[PDB]
């Protein structure tokens, strides 16, 4: 009974997708298939710095008058960038649907990058990075990406190295903007109280101008020993299958089974036919090795012996979590934008439920043995990590005798 | 034990998986140069004592023989 996500396509290739619902406020966003994976180490912070510059004024709406408009209807304006996708989204009321779309049009095209602003946003970005190091789990996941995807564009961070940040100019940005903002790589996603025909007419009216035009898992480890920190963060991952491979669903159930360290989180990060599947835990130094041992046993267990009931637990757990319908509009659309960018279609919740209920214990331990057993992991540690075991002990813990 | 051995800071340490690296990379490529590099730095400290051991050993042997040699003037 969940309403279907209807997708149309303009000549530009900008797929305009929408999923109407009763809620009177909507989350209209633009997703773009452009991240740090498409950068070539000479423009490693171009997407991040453009994400900073995108709300500082356009040609038609110069400066803060633009954001005055998004204050005037009381709407909320957000943007984010990952290694593969960039999103500019607005939460607003339903009746303010046209102007919001027009605002989004300016943000993707006709944007203006002021040289004055460029220096101010450089100091913002530089400073944030200079303090970003504070967030350990971000440092550990960046280290894990770097040591797992050495020599590839997937190792480099979204923010880029301070070097590039300082060394960036309007023209470079202009390039990234004019290169990675093509209309066939763009989805206009709407969730909530929107009509699809009105949204399609608004996309035809504005946004109809947008121009129309592998990775290797290096199993290895990076350890940043700094003994003055109170807690240690350790992430261990193996290679993931990718977006389009259905056993992801089964792997998600495996994560739902795992769900000794103060904090233990499992992740299945997916990129275009690659990814990182693993666990991140933050612990006191004198516990670290025991955690690792614990964690490896669980994984090995699933690969070795997994019952029927726990599987059911994961199935159900995932089900409720996977549930996103009417979770929130922002989430809803976020899902429409990512589904049109990655799968090329919006997978409905009934298909997700079918793929969940076809998962049993035998295929779960088969897929877990395919992806976890006797695999070389990527290890990233930060903090008092002397008792964190080196690569032979972790690699030997990746199988059982 | 591990964890309480020492205090270091800001020393990042990268590494690779064994199966992801060749077994004897550039083994004889640089091994020979290095072994030779090594031998140079230690040969002058090591070798001349054993050289003079060889000279003393030979000397002793020959001297001993001569010692055993019969005096021409002996019993004549």
């Amino acid at each position: 009974s969940v309403p279907e996500t209807q997708v149309s396509i303009l000549d530009n290739g900008l797929r305009v997708a929408s999923e109407q619902s009763s809620h009177a406020t909507c989350t209209v966003g633009v997703w773009i298939d452009a991240g740090s994976r498409y950068e070539t180490e000479k423009n490693n912070g171009a997407g991040y710095f453009l994400e900073h510059l995108a709300f500082k004024g356009t040609k038609n709406r110069p400066g803060n008058a633009l954001e005055k408009e998004v204050e005037s209807i009381g709407a909320h304006l957000n943007a984010y960038s990952t290694r593969e996708h960039t999103a500019y989204l607005i939460k607003a009321l339903s009746k303010d649907l046209p102007k919001v779309v027009e605002l989004l049009a300016d943000i993707v095209q006709n944007s203006s990058l002021e040289d004055s602003q460029i220096e101010k946003e450089r100091d913002v970005i530089l400073r944030e990075m200079q303090e970003n190091d504070a967030s350990m789990q971000n440092v550990v996941f960046d280290y894990l990406h770097a040591t797992a995807f050495q020599g590839t564009p997937l190792a480099q961070a979204v923010e880029g190295p301070s070097e590039n940040v300082r060394r960036l100019s309007r023209t470079d940005l202009t390039d990234y903007l004019n290169r990675h903002y093509k209309a066939p790589r763009m989805v206009l996603a709407a969730a909530g109280g929107v009509e699809h025909q009105q949204l399609l007419d608004l996309a035809q009216k504005h946004l109809s101008s947008v121009s129309r035009v592998p990775c290797r898992f290096t199993g290895s480890e990076i350890r940043h020993r700094d003994d003055a920190l109170p807690l240690a963060h350790v992430a261990i991952a193996v290679e993931g299958p990718g977006w389009a491979n259905p056993d992801n669903v089964t792997l998600q159930v495996a994560n739902a089974i795992i769900g000794l360290c103060q904090s233990f989180q499992t992740f299945n990060i997916s990129y275009s036919d690659t990814g990182l599947l693993g666990a991140h835990f933050v612990c006191d130094a004198m516990s670290i090795d025991d955690m690792v041992f614990f964690l490896q046993g669980q994984w090995m267990r699933l690969c070795t012996s997994a019952t029927e009931s726990e599987v059911t637990r994961g199935k159900n757990i995932l089900r409720n979590a996977l549930v996103s319908h009417l979770d929130g509009t922002t989430p809803v659309c976020e899902d429409i934008g990512r589904s049109l960018l990655t799968y090329g279609r919006r997978i409905p919740l009934a298909e997700w439920e079918s793929r969940i209920q076809e998962v049993d214990a035998q295929m779960l331990r088969d897929i877990c043995s395919k992806y976890f057993y006797d695999q070389c992991p990527a290890v990233a540690g930060y903090g008092p990590i002397e008792q964190l075991p080196d690569y032979n002990r972790i690699r030997s813990g990746m199988f059982w005798l | 034990e591990f964890g309480n051995l020492a205090r270091i800071r800001h020393v990042i340490s990268y590494s690779l998986s064994p199966f992801e690296q060749r077994a004897f990379p550039s083994y004889f490529s640089k091994g020979i140069p290095n072994v030779l590099r090594r031998t140079r730095e230690r040969i002058l400290r090591v070798a001349p004592p054993f050289v003079v051991v060889y000279l003393i050993y030979t000397w002793g042997n020959q001297e001993f023989e001569q010692s055993k040699r019969k005096n021409p003037a002996m019993y004549e």
